[PDB]
């Protein structure tokens, strides 16, 4: 729409069949670190496990993807609350400036306004975008069960061309809102710039 | 001149029923793969092989 | 629609040929409307000055006016080009080629 | 190619050219050739700086 | 597996940007938030998840509901 | 999850605490109180080899499906001369060519193999 | 290539409007052990619900294209072996007359 | 009219498209047998499939502006295309009437 | 080769199964962690025959103790074919097996005919599985898994991946 939020989400599996691939975290925007997906999904509002695989596995009978995911939930186990999850993924987040409610603010505005900006300003996040990151970590295990192949960059239906609409419309954006903030200075700086 | 035309076409056609042949075998899982290479790549081998030996 | 301000202050339809000829930019206008609401002091003692509301009430919004944003270089025969409409009769009258 | 059905592995369907050049090329066995042509065209642009560097 | 490490988290009793340490026993996940200015603790648990940054703010966050210092 | 196992009053998962007196394999949610039996000897399998996710996605349309090629061979217990095939869905490398039918008529899925049967039933 | 073009862009509410009459569930409401089958209809990249009958569907979103009902540039793609309904409304994206 | 598409390269995907209109004749599916046996053509595989949802408008509209200027090149290899198509733009003549 | 085997084809077969490196990994189907208290019998019918084979052999041995015997099986279930194509044995592997657990693991061996190529293993732990198959921690099993899959050579040189003789 022209704000463009643009800030890479990146789902991870680390080690390998006989390492780290045991565990699966993502990176968040404005974090320090990156997260364990179960985190996200108890700070989302899927409390439960099984839920979370709900969420993620869409075919009880794929034992192989569950087996994939069981250190997930072993290394979630610790968190069970939503709040709890919160205060987790705030706290990794920055400085603890907010003493007060251990940065549940902050928490809750990066997972609404900054978490998977194409779907954003709705409370309907927690189960939305909870379903997206779901779809996320399904393609993630797929590619890694070698169910489905690697994805290519080169097919070009996966590419786009910024004709002059576009490249003339990120210019103006830029040009518009150095425009606007001069006004906004000339506003503050003079009593009265109402007049002028 | 038309007849070596003709004897190029028969020999491009029969590398094509060799190709076919081979395709068949594989698709039977018959064929035994290569030491040193799995069945895809000694399938592959066989075809660019004979289609090289056809253009020869 | 795109136009040239002469350095004599009077302001004339520009076209291609002469923009080409003259190194002048083929570019239009940019007006835009800005409304002015203006919120007079209230200075009212108590929790009314902690609230932008009495300020609200104090609305006094002017005239707008359109305001010369810039101006916005315009590519030839899109639709606020002058040779957009032209028939053939016309480019060449233009001195641009059909 | 959009032309052929899914899992195809003729000699038609990946790269091969039946015609001769005096013949001509059906569309898809030009587009393979253009295929050919740019890797080829990308090695020699590629070769033709990094030869010069092991040549220093 | 013990853990000490000083950050750029202030010193509340005394005055210092740098000046936060602690200690990290993960066999019996028992660990202390030590201050090598203001000095005695910060004793509480541990959590498998707890990295010192956890550590140093969730620690910090009880301390406010206790309303003592950083170690 | 090679079977079902979740806390009937929590959703939470469940872990293989063996019964020691009992000698039994027991489970109970860690954060509750339900308590399970094990039902079945399997708590784990690492399978290396294979032969599942060779057709997936055969679903109730398939044949509706342009691209897929389509054959004559004879559905085995169906006798239906038309079917569309295809080769395994699985990635790895070293997968073979083998085809995999399916009848238009039947959804049921038949292979060239001349040494095993479908995937539900090699 | 001569006959190619890129796409400029349109509105996708109109089409999540359609799709949503046509049966699509929203994703609060899904779950997918009471309909395992069931695809997964979205518009550029937002996974906008699940539709139990993609076939019927796709045929309508076809048709209304056809009809003009749906801007032509508008592109949809149904993955049958995947369970994937996917439509693209934005800009940049280059298609070719057939 | 619903006589065309526009189809996308992510949609061109789903679809089998026919190379020329000739590849839908039912005679090409089943005469396996003619007389147009012209040694002098190219050879053109047979027809193959029978579930084709679009066709070709033309060959030859995969070509660009300058490399559709070559006479027959499908008889050139490629390389040769690409330096024509090169030198295409080097060619003296009248760029404009004015 | 030498002057006096190059001439020959088994000689140079030979060599290859000698230098080719090959791990349990390349010719194991699957691996399963099962529960079973019993130490000397299983509640498994496919595995009885084999046990039986072993009952009469293993367990009819002297000094019998429980010390390895534990009530979780580790049952490894190899490729004929694969092995066929190394030129190995249940032998080979099950000794290589003792080599890295010379005292760690009981492990048990299937006949060479019979179909289902088993490597029934139980966990070791002295002191306190002396008269009883204690719960030892799985995570035991599946580090010993790792360990079997990833460090044991059962024959060749180490960074030596296919050997391809060709004249
Ligand atoms: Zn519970
Ligand atoms: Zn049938």
């Amino acid at each position: 729409k022209g704000s463009r939020f643009i800030s890479t989400l990146q789902v991870k599996l680390y080690g390998r069949e006989g390492s780290s691939a045991r565990t699966i975290k993502a990176t968040l925007p404005y974090i320090k670190q990156d997260i364990p997906i179960v985190i996200i999904f108890r700070a989302l509002g899927i409390i439960p496990d099984g839920e979370i695989l709900e969420h993620i596995c869409y075919d009880v009978n794929d034992w192989q993807m569950l087996e994939m995911l069981k250190p997930c939930v072993e290394d979630g186990f610790v968190i069970q609350d939503r709040e709890t999850a919160l205060d987790f993924i705030g706290r990794r987040g920055t400085a603890l400036g907010i003493k007060k409610e251990k940065r549940i603010q902050y928490a809750k505005d990066i997972l609404q306004k900054e978490f998977l900006p194409h779907i954003t300003q709705l409370e309907g996040f927690e189960s939305r975008k909870a379903f997206f990151l779901g779809y996320m970590i399904n393609r993630l295990l797929l590619c890694a069960l070698d169910r489905k192949d690697q994805d290519d960059r080169d097919h070009f239906g996966k590419k786009r061309l910024d004709l002059a609409g576009p490249l003339l419309a990120q210019l103006f954006k830029t040009l518009f809102k150095k425009l606007t903030k001069d006004i906004f200075r000339y506003m503050q700086r003079t009593v009265e710039e109402a007049h002028d | 001149d038309g007849p070596t035309m003709r004897e190029i076409t028969e020999t491009i056609a029969e590398a094509k029923k060799k190709v076919l042949d081979v395709t068949k075998e594989a698709q039977a899982n018959l064929l035994t793969a290569k030491h040193g290479m799995t069945l895809r790549e000694s399938f592959e081998d066989n075809v660019v092989r004979f289609l090289n030996e056809a253009r020869d | 629609k795109p136009m040239v301000n002469e350095s004599d202050g009077v302001t004339h339809a520009l076209y291609p040929q002469e923009a080409r000829l003259r190194n002048l930019t083929y570019s239009s206008g940019l007006f835009v409307d800005v409304k002015k609401r203006t919120y007079e002091a209230i200075d009212v003692p108590g929790r009314e000055l902690k609230y932008e509301l009495i300020a609200e009430e104090s609305e006094d919004d002017s005239e707008s006016g359109k305001v010369f944003i810039g101006r916005l270089p315009i590519m030839l025969r899109s639709k606020n080009c002058y040779l957009s409409e032209a028939t053939e009769s016309d480019l060449y009258k233009l001195k641009e080629c059909p | 190619l959009p032309h052929f059905s899914k899992d195809d592995y003729s000699p038609e369907s990946k790269g091969f050219v039946e015609n001769s050049y005096l013949r001509g090329l059906t569309p898809q066995e030009f587009f393979f050739h253009a295929m050919g042509g740019r890797e080829g065209l990308i090695d020699t642009a590629v070769k033709t700086a990094e030869t010069g560097y092991i040549q220093r | 597996l013990v853990q000490k490490l000083d950050t750029k988290f202030n010193c509340l009793f005394c005055n210092h940007e740098k000046s936060v340490s602690c200690t990290l026993d993960k066999k019996n996940s028992i660990g202390t938030l030590s201050c090598k200015i203001c000095g005695q603790s910060f004793q509480t648990r541990i959590n498998s998840l707890s990295q010192p940054v956890d550590v140093y703010s969730d620690w910090f966050d009880a301390v406010e509901e206790v309303n003592s210092g950083r170690g | 999850m090679t079977t079902f196992r979740f806390c009937r009053d929590c959703n939470n998962m469940l872990y293989p605490r063996e019964d020691k007196e009992n000698n039994r394999l027991l489970f109970e949610c860690r954060t509750c109180s339900y308590v399970e039996e094990a039902g079945s000897p399997l708590v784990y399998r690492h399978e290396l080899i294979t032969n599942i996710g060779e057709t997936a996605g055969v679903v109730q349309d398939i044949g509706s499906d342009p691209t897929l090629p389509r054959s004559d061979r004879e559905c085995p217990k169906c006798h239906s001369r038309e079917n569309v095939f295809f080769q395994s869905q699985q990635r790895r490398k070293d997968t073979s060519m083998v085809l995999f039918f399916v009848c238009l008529s039947c959804s049921h899925i038949f292979t060239s193999d001349q040494k095993n049967k479908r995937t539900q039933f090699s | 290539s001569l006959m190619s073009c890129i796409s400029v862009g349109t509105d996708p509410m109109p089409i999540i409007t359609f799709l949503s009459e046509w049966g699509m569930e929203p994703l609060e409401d899904y779950v997918p052990h009471q309909s395992p089958d069931a695809t997964r209809v979205f518009v550029n990249g937002v996974w906008h619900g699940v539709h139990r009958n993609p076939a019927r569907l796709m045929e309508t979103l076809r048709t209304l294209r056809r009809k003009g009902d749906i801007n032509p540039e508008v592109s949809m793609i149904r993955d049958i072996r995947e369970k994937e309904l996917k439509i693209f409304t934005d800009a940049g994206r280059v298609y070719r007359p057939l | 009219e619903g006589l065309v598409e526009y189809i996308d390269a992510e949609e061109e995907e789903s679809i089998l498209i026919a190379m020329q209109p000739e590849d839908l004749e039912p005679a090409e599916a089943n005469e396996e047998n003619d007389l147009d046996v012209d040694p002098a053509k190219r050879i053109r595989v047979s027809h193959h499939a029978t579930t084709f949802t679009h066709c070709e408008i033309h060959p030859s509209m995969i070509l660009g502006v300058a490399a559709s200027i070559i006479p027959f090149p499908d008889h050139n290899q490629s390389p040769r295309n690409t330096y024509q198509s090169a030198m295409g733009k080097q060619a003296m003549g009248v760029f404009l009437t004015n | 080769l030498e002057p006096g085997h190059a001439a020959d084809q088994e000689q140079a077969k030979l060599i290859r199964s000698a230098i080719e490196h090959t791990t349990l990994k390349s010719v194991t189907i699957a691996s399963e962690i099962y529960y079973d208290p019993d130490p000397r019998s299983t509640v498994i019918p496919e595995d009885e025959e084999i046990i039986q084979l072993h009952f009469s052999l293993l367990d009819e041995e002297a000094e019998q103790s429980f010390d390895q015997q534990s009530p979780w099986l580790l049952r490894l279930e190899l490729d004929r074919a694969a092995m066929n194509d190394k030129d190995l044995t249940m032998g080979q592997v099950g000794e290589r097996i003792k080599q890295t657990f010379k005292n760690d693991l009981f492990v048990i061996w299937s006949e060479d005919n019979d179909e289902k190529l088993i490597i029934r293993c139980r966990v070791v732990r002295p002191k306190s599985l002396d008269a009883e198959t204690e719960a030892e921690e799985d995570h035991m099993l599946k580090k010993i898994e790792n360990t079997m899959l990833e460090n044991i050579t059962l024959r060749g040189v180490e960074n030596i991946e296919r050997v391809v003789m060709m004249k």
